[PDB]
């Protein structure tokens, strides 16, 4: 209504999108976020506002601890904090066995790998119901912890006293201010992970020795002249 | 007001949690019917009651093998315990079912018509023979006085169904470390401590 | 205004309506007093504008059944994969293509069934297949069977996506009518994505993964010690010494310097030397080439940014002087009814499958493909078949249209009108047309008969006496063989050697040899050309005639599908245009029947064969000009001269084509009692019969009733094609396989 | 690396391209032709902060590609001629 | 559950249950004790 929002914006998408959400600038020329979508009751599809919004927050925190971890230790390993046998790339070091595969660890990468699945199955499907039944993981005894899983009104933003032990949220202003960072920061983790796995194929080198490159040398270590 | 299999879901309807061992897990509907229902829980309960015995005795002859007694493994048992026998196969097959056919066919009927062997028939037995609930029988295969208490029975017949199905659980895993190591299970079991690092089911070469 | 108009939860999902049979129409939800109950259900399940007058509903259900198709279609897919995978020799055929024959499928030995086990070589026994499909998977890089049966899961994992995705899309998330009406998004999405990414894809799958077949494989390497299609990927020397373009890596791509990937991008007109098929950089430089099309392509209309063109109004924008108005309501009428796209779509799509079976003989190109002769021969008539029946189909459903959704209210002046209008002269002529090419085109067969019983040789049409030679297809020929010196620079040859002079031969046997015409061929095609006439005459008379008629005005109140009028006006029977299907389905297999005979013979007597040093020996003596001129000519030296084969067939390997050959037969004398007879016979015979059972008190207690008046043409009409089509199929199969 | 022959003309596609875009006289998202003679007003859908010319996004993309198409062309069919 | 167990009483009862039935029990007929042309009397 007020603020400049971004280009390639759309009357409908203003029709049904203006300054509510976090994230909300008016970028939506695909219309996924329109009310008209789904017009009926029950379960139902997967593109309609409540879940893409929280589809959008989930992978925002997720891209943050990707693009955060797919360049420490190469970052520390330029430095002299880390041993440089530990400081690998980010696809030499497990995740993709023809790329490479890290040696000493202290399992077989599949034995890893399955440790993994059920840790993250617990979570996630922990995770699935609360959505589907809001507040309900704190009804059935969990080793005495269902006093952290009290969830909130938004699955985005359950809170309590786990996941918000430190109180940011004292203020509705400072809230929404903080909301608007997290969705901003997690939006240039997103692209900073595009980026990320982008240059892992062209230049096939880790994405800290990307940036020591184009540095060195603006025009012979650039995107035009590495596709030669 | 009880834990469900899945934390937050919903129960059926035709499980309120009345029956032994409930947790609300009946994704295929199956056992609806109060019949259907009926003979599902007396498959389960003498499914349980085989399965502990079976694991029981596998176990049993396998920490007697690896003790160092003439014990064959679980897996080909009745292969190396035939060629050395003086009974005969297909007698030893038939006399067990011979047996096995009176003794179910004495449980069947007593599930279609509860209450009806204990009448004087078999050998002239009436307090005995008769079953008290659905899968439990009594009278005679309840030696110790521990079934006439509601408040212990409850307990006892959750603890029977929260082992039966563990037991049964172990034994279909017993046939897959076996077909995947080709070893006994309790050489498994002291394998795994000796290296929980190293070995495990992901380096084995089978199952990858 | 493009939108995605979704209405969720509409049906629910139990098996409540499993129960009841009857339960998609209002009629059958009574209960079955008499049989005919049983084959009303049948006959109706798929019906949908039957079950209710709801479009939304009706897209709904044709929707959901499209994913039900295609999880059926992945699962055979997927199968024969498995069974390649497993039950069969591939990688023994892959060491030896020009002396072990394929064979994808192993028999039980349950009661005798070890003789069809046959020794098909390399250490296994087994059907031997026809399908290609070991062509095919060697066109495309696959050297083990872990690929194959990689791909087999694969495929049933996607099967089982889409038979979710057809319960979701009904059950949890079902469109709305005004997401389906959007035809622009579809064509838009249709073109650019569906077939332009998809030519894209797989022209990069041929770019990197044909590399063994195009580059190893031929040149003799043992399919064994061959890299790995991801090495190919990922090692960029190990392609680049196949291909010293690679080298380069993308740079001639976006500099515009296209002339240096003129190794792997090459348009040679030809066939493989060493396998046999077409080039495989020209089939992906043509992969290439289709992407790029398709993709400026489906940038056509305007769906939500303006740009873009309106169909409606490219429509409207037709009006001659000749039409009266022209395309007013053709937009209203293709986006309201599914039959008038389901007859549009059904048209090209089996005139589609006839261009398919003409240009895989005509250019093959799979590898050891054309030394194959079952396997030519098989996808040639197999191909054609699909189409013929495709056409019949569309020409069905333009009369259901016709009769359902044909509204008198927006169709004025339009094309529709004006071809509805003067009806009358379009079958008077088509008609004249039909007659003329009969007379022309089977009196110069009867003529030659004629002429050769009474011993006059010198006055038949055959090339030594009174001869007609076709002019206009051998200019053609010439057009096409000296075209790649002239009006094609660019081209190494000709795009086929159909018309050429240098014969190829692969392993001793004819790939692909030059095809000459003479009178016999002018026969043929006017024979051709006359069985396709009467085809659309039947079937386009059906479509103008479905709605009224001038002998019955009141034709569109009685339906699609009925038995007659009665016995007034002399009689009516099978007026309906349902009825008009029914005996065009009976023209089209004459016409296709005589259409794979004309292959079968030609190719047997003119190009395959065997290559000797002194000259090439074809299958038969040659015999295709100098017999095909009399109609004793193909009864004697095709029908009887052939089909020794399936005839002595018995206690051999095919000894199930000998079984397959005479059960057939039945089939088709089955027929006859079905098409002869009629209803009142068979249904006092009944009556008879439950008189019977009603003294022994066995009477059914759903009264036993005979069939309906289309129903019993309807069974004659399949068994009929069935038997005839099968009967075809085991004498071609023996034959080529015992022979070629 | 080098910008000299092929991207003399390929700027001279794109330009020409983007003019007709913009300075009108050209099928766009703010101008659409019915006839190809004449060009209708037509509201347009985005915003974009072009100077009162009402310039959108799309406009920019499609002009652009089919800019592009007509240039690409050229560059590979003139070698074919002889020219470049 | 009823509605499933009364689906399967109406074409798989008869064209699955006795179909297979019949054909498998003449098949395993037929493979254990080979080809019978006599009562073997
Ligand atoms: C997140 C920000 C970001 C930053 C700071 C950098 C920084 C750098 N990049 Mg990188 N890149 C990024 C994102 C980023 N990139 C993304 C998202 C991609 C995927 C398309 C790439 C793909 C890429 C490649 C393939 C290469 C680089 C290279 C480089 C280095 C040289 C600069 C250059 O060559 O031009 C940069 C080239 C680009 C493509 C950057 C443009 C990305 C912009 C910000 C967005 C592009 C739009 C995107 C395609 C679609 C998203 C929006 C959509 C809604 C329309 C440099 C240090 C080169 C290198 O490694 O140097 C040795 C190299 O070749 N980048
Ligand atoms: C389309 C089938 C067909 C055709 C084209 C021919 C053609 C021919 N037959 Mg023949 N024949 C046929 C079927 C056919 N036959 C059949 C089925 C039988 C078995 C019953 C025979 C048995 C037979 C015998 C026994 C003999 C022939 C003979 C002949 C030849 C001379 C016969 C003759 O009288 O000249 C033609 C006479 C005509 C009046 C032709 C009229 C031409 C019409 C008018 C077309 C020209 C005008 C046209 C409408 C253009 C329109 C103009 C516009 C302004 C309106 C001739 C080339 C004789 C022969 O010796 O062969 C060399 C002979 O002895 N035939
Ligand atoms: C080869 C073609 C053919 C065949 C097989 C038959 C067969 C039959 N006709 Mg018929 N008929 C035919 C042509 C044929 N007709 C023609 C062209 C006409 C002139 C229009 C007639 C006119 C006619 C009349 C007027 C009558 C018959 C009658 C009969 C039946 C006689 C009873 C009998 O003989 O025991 C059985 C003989 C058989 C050959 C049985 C065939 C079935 C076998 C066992 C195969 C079973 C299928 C197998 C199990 C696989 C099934 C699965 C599959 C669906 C996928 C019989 C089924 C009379 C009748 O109704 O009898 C009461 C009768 O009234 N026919
Ligand atoms: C996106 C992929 C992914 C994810 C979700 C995880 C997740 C996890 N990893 Mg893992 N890891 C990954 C990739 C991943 N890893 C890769 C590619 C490798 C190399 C093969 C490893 C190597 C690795 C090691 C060596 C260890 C973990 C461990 C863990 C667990 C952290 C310990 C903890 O529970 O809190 C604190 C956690 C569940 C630790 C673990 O197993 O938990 C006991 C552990 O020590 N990971
Ligand atoms: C570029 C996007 C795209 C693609 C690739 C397709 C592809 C397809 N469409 Mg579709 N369509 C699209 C956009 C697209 N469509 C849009 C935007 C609309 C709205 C106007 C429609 C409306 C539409 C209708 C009404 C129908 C189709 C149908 C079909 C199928 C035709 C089957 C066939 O002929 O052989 C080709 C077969 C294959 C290539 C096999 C591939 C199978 C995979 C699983 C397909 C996955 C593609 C899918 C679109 C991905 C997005 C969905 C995602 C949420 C999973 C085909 C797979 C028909 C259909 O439903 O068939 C089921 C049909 O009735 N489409
Ligand atoms: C349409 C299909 C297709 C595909 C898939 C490929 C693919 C490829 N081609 Mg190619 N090619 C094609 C068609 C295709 N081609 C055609 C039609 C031609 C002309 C005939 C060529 C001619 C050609 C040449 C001359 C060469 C290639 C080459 C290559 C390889 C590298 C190219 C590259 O680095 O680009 C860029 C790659 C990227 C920008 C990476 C994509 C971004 C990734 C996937 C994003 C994922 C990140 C995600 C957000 C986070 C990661 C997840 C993680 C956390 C788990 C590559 C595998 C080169 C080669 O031979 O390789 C050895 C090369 O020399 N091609
Ligand atoms: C061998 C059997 C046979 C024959 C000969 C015919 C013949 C004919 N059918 Mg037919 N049909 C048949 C079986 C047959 N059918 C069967 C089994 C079915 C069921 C599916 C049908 C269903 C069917 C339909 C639905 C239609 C036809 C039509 C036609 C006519 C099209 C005329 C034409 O274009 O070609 C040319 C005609 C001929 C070649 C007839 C042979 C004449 C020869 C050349 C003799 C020459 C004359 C001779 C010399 C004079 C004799 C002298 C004597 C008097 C002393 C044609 C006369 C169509 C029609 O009515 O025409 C528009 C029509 O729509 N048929
Ligand atoms: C319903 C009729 C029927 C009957 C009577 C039998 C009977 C038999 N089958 Mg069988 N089977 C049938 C149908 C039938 N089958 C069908 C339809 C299939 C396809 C799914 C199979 C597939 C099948 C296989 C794969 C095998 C048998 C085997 C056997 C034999 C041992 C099983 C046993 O001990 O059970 C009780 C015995 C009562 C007398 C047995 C005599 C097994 C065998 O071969 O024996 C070595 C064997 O492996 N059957
Ligand atoms: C090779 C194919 C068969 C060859 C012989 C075909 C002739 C038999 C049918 C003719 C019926 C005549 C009634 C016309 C009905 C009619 O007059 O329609 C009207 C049409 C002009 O209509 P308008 O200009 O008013 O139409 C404009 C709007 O309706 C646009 O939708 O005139 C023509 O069709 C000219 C073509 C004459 C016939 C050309 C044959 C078309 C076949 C394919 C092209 C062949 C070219 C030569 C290749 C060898
Ligand atoms: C859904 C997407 C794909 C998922 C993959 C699906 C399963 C893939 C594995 C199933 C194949 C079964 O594998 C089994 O048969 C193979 C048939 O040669 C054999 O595989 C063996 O021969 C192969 C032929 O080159 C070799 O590459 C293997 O190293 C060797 O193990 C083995 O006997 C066994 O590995
Ligand atoms: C024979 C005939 C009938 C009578 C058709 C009948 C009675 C249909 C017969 C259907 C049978 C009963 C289906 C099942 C077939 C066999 C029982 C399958 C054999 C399976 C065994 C293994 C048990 C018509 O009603 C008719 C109507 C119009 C034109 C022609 C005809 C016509 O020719």
């Amino acid at each position: 209504s007020k603020d400049f929002l971004y280009v390639g914006s759309d009357a409908a998408a203003l029709k049904y999108l203006d300054g509510t959400l976090p994230g909300d600038y008016g970028f939506d020329p695909l219309g996924l976020l329109d009310p008209t979508v789904s017009n009926g009751q029950g379960a139902g599809g997967f593109v309609n506002p409540r879940w893409l919004q929280y589809s959008e927050v989930i992978h925002a925190r997720w891209a943050m601890l990707g693009a955060a971890g797919c360049i420490a230790p190469e970052i520390l390993g330029k430095a002299g904090v880390i041993p440089a046998e530990t400081a690998v790339d980010w696809f030499r070091t497990g995740v993709i066995p023809p790329a490479g595969v890290y040696k000493d660890f202290w399992a077989d990468p599949f034995t890893l790998f399955f440790i993994e699945v059920v840790a993250i199955q617990f979570a996630e499907l922990k995770r699935l119901q609360d959505y589907k039944n809001p507040g309900s993981q704190s009804r059935q005894y969990f080793l005495g912890l269902e006093g952290l899983f009290k969830g909130s009104d938004n699955p985005a933003y359950p809170g309590g006293p786990f996941f918000n032990f430190a109180n940011f949220g004292k203020t509705e202003a400072e809230m929404k201010k903080l909301k608007l960072n997290e969705i901003k920061n997690g939006r240039l983790a997103m692209l900073a992970m595009f980026g990320y796995g982008a240059q892992a194929v062209i230049t096939g080198d880790g994405p800290f020795d990307n940036l020591l490159a184009h540095l060195a040398d603006p025009t012979g270590a650039n995107l035009i002249t590495n596709l030669g | 007001d009880r834990p469900l299999w899945s934390p937050g879901s919903e129960p059926p309807a035709w499980l309120d949690g009345s029956l032994a061992g409930d947790y609300g897990f009946d994704p295929l509907h199956l056992s609806e019917e109060p019949e259907m229902r009926k003979w599902m829980v007396q498959a389960e309960l003498v499914h349980c009651r085989w399965a502990m015995l079976g694991v029981a005795g596998i176990l049993f002859t396998s920490i007697g093998a690896k003790a160092g007694g003439n014990f064959p493994d679980w897996y080909d048992a009745g292969k190396e315990l035939q060629k050395n026998s003086d009974i005969p196969l297909g007698s030893l097959i038939f006399t067990e079912l011979l047996l096995f056919g009176w003794v179910e066919t004495k449980r069947l009927y007593d599930l279609r018509n509860p209450g009806s062997q204990g009448d004087g028939s078999f050998l002239g037995i009436t307090d005995g023979l008769k079953g008290k609930e659905n899968g439990y029988p009594g009278g005679l295969f309840d030696p110790m006085g521990m079934s006439k208490n509601e408040a212990s029975f409850k307990e006892a017949k959750q603890k029977e169904v929260k082992n039966g199905r563990l037991a049964m659980l172990a034994f279909v895993g017993f046939i897959a470390q076996h077909h995947a190591t080709h070893k006994s299970p309790i050489d498994n079991l002291l394998d795994h401590v000796a290296d929980p690092f190293h070995v495990t089911f992901a380096t084995n070469g089978v199952s990858i | 205004k493009v939108k995605i108009a979704v209405d969720r939860n509409p049906v629910e999902t139990n098996f409540e309506k499993w129960a009841k049979p009857g339960h998609f129409s209002r009629a059958l939800a009574k209960g079955p007093n008499t049989t005919t109950w049983i084959w009303n259900l049948h006959a109706d399940a798929h019906d949908f504008d039957n079950h209710t007058s709801d479009l939304e509903e009706i897209s709904r259900k044709v929707f959901s059944a499209h994913f039900g198709q295609l999880g059926i279609i992945l699962i055979w897919l997927s199968g024969m994969y498995f069974h390649g995978a497993r039950f069969s020799n591939y990688e023994g055929w892959l060491s030896d293509p020009t002396h072990i024959k394929p064979s994808a499928q192993v028999v039980w030995p349950i009661v005798g069934q070890e003789i069809l086990n046959g020794d098909v070589g390399g250490g296994f026994q087994g059907i031997q297949i026809t399908s290609g499909f070991f062509q095919l998977w060697r066109a495309s890089g696959i050297t083990s069977e872990l690929q194959l049966y990689s791909t087999a899961i694969g495929g049933l994992v996607l099967a089982a996506a889409c038979f979710f995705a057809g319960w979701f899309h009904y059950h949890k998330a079902a469109p709305k009518l005004e997401w389906f009406q959007n035809v622009e998004s579809m064509l838009n999405h249709h073109l650019a994505g569906l077939l332009g990414l998809g030519s894209l894809a797989w022209a990069g799958h041929q770019i990197h993964v044909s590399l063994p077949v195009n580059k190893l494989l031929d040149a003799g390497v043992d399919p064994k010690e061959i890299p790995l299609p991801h090495e190919f990927l990922l090692n960029q020397s190990i392609i680049a010494d196949l291909y010293p373009s690679f080298s380069k890596g993308l740079a001639p791509f976006f500099t515009l310097n296209w002339a240096e990937y003129s190794d792997f991008l090459t348009f040679k007109g030809g066939l493989n030397p060493v396998t046999g098929g077409l080039w495989l950089s020209d089939t992906a430089h043509h992969h290439l080439a289709i992407a790029v099309l398709f993709l400026v392509a489906g940038h056509q209309y305007r769906t939500n940014w303006g740009i873009g063109h309106s169909i409606k109004d490219i429509l409207e924008s037709h009006k001659g002087p000749f039409t009266g108005n022209g395309h007013a309501g053709l937009y209203e009428i293709l986006t309201t009814s599914w039959h008038a796209q389901l007859a549009i779509n059904l048209a090209l799509f089996g005139s589609l499958s006839i261009i398919v079976a003409h240009h895989m003989y005509a250019m093959p190109p799979y590898p050891y493909l054309a030394t194959d002769y079952g396997t030519q021969l098989s996808l040639f008539t197999h191909h054609m078949w699909i189409g013929g029946f495709c056409v019949v189909g569309a020409g069905a459903h333009a009369a259901i249209f016709m009769v359902r959704d044909y509204d008198p209210t927006n169709n004025y002046n339009n094309l529709l009108d004006r071809v509805i209008r003067h009806r009358d002269a379009i079958i008077s002529h088509l008609n004249w047309v039909s007659i003329f090419l009969g007379f022309h085109s089977f009196g110069l067969y009867i003529h030659n008969d004629t002429m050769s019983a009474l011993g006059r040789p010198q006055d038949m049409f055959s090339d030594t006496a009174i001869q007609l030679q076709p002019v206009f297809a051998q200019w053609i020929q010439n057009t096409h063989f000296t075209a790649p010196q002239l009006t094609a620079p660019n081209a190494l040859a000709a795009t086929s050697l159909t018309w050429g002079g240098d014969v190829v031969a692969v392993g001793g046997k004819v790939a692909m040899m030059p095809i000459a015409l003479g009178t016999s061929d002018f026969l043929v095609h006017h024979i051709h050309a006359f069985t396709i006439h009467v085809t659309v005459l039947i079937l386009l008379k059906g479509v103008l005639f479905a709605r009224s008629s001038r002998l019955i005005p009141d034709k569109a109140n009685l339906g699609f599908r009925f038995p007659c009028d009665g016995p007034g006006r002399g009689g009516t029977c099978q007026v309906s245009a349902w009825d008009h299907v029914f005996l065009g389905l009976f023209w089209m297999y004459n016409s296709l029947s005589i259409v794979i005979f004309h292959f079968s013979w030609k190719m047997q007597s003119d190009v395959w064969g065997t290559v000797t040093d002194s000259g090439v020996s074809h299958i038969t003596g040659g015999n295709f000009a100098q017999s095909a001129n009399t109609i004793n000519g193909w009864l004697r030296d095709f029908l009887w001269a052939q089909s020794s084969q399936v005839i002595q067939s018995y206690g051999s390997a095919l000894s199930a084509y000998g079984l397959m050959f005479l059960g057939a037969h039945f089939v088709w004398a089955f027929s006859l009692m079905f098409l002869f007879s009629g209803r009142g016979y068979w249904q006092e015979l009944i009556e008879s019969i439950v008189w019977a059972h009603n003294k022994l008190r066995v009477a059914p207690s759903i009264q036993p009733r005979a069939l309906s008046i289309t129903q019993g043409r309807a069974v004659g009409v399949a068994h009929y094609l069935l038997g005839g089509i099968a009967t075809t199929w085991s004498f071609f199969l023996a034959r080529i396989i015992a022979v070629g | 690396g080098q910008s000299g022959s092929v991207r003399a003309i390929m700027v001279s596609s794109i330009g020409a391209c983007l003019f007709a875009s913009r300075f009108g006289l050209a099928p766009s998202v703010r101008k659409n032709a019915t006839a190809a003679g004449t060009d209708l007003e037509k509201s347009v859908h985005a915003a974009g902060d072009d100077p009162g010319a009402g310039f959108t996004a799309t406009d920019v993309l499609a002009m652009g590609a089919a800019g592009h198409a007509i240039g690409v062309g050229e560059w590979l069919a003139q070698l074919a001629r002889g020219g470049v | 559950m009823k509605d499933f167990t009364t689906y399967l009483s109406t074409a798989p009862v008869v064209g699955l249950g006795w179909a297979i039935f019949t054909s498998g029990l003449l098949i395993e007929i037929n493979r254990f004790f080979p080809d019978p042309l006599v009562f073997s009397f």
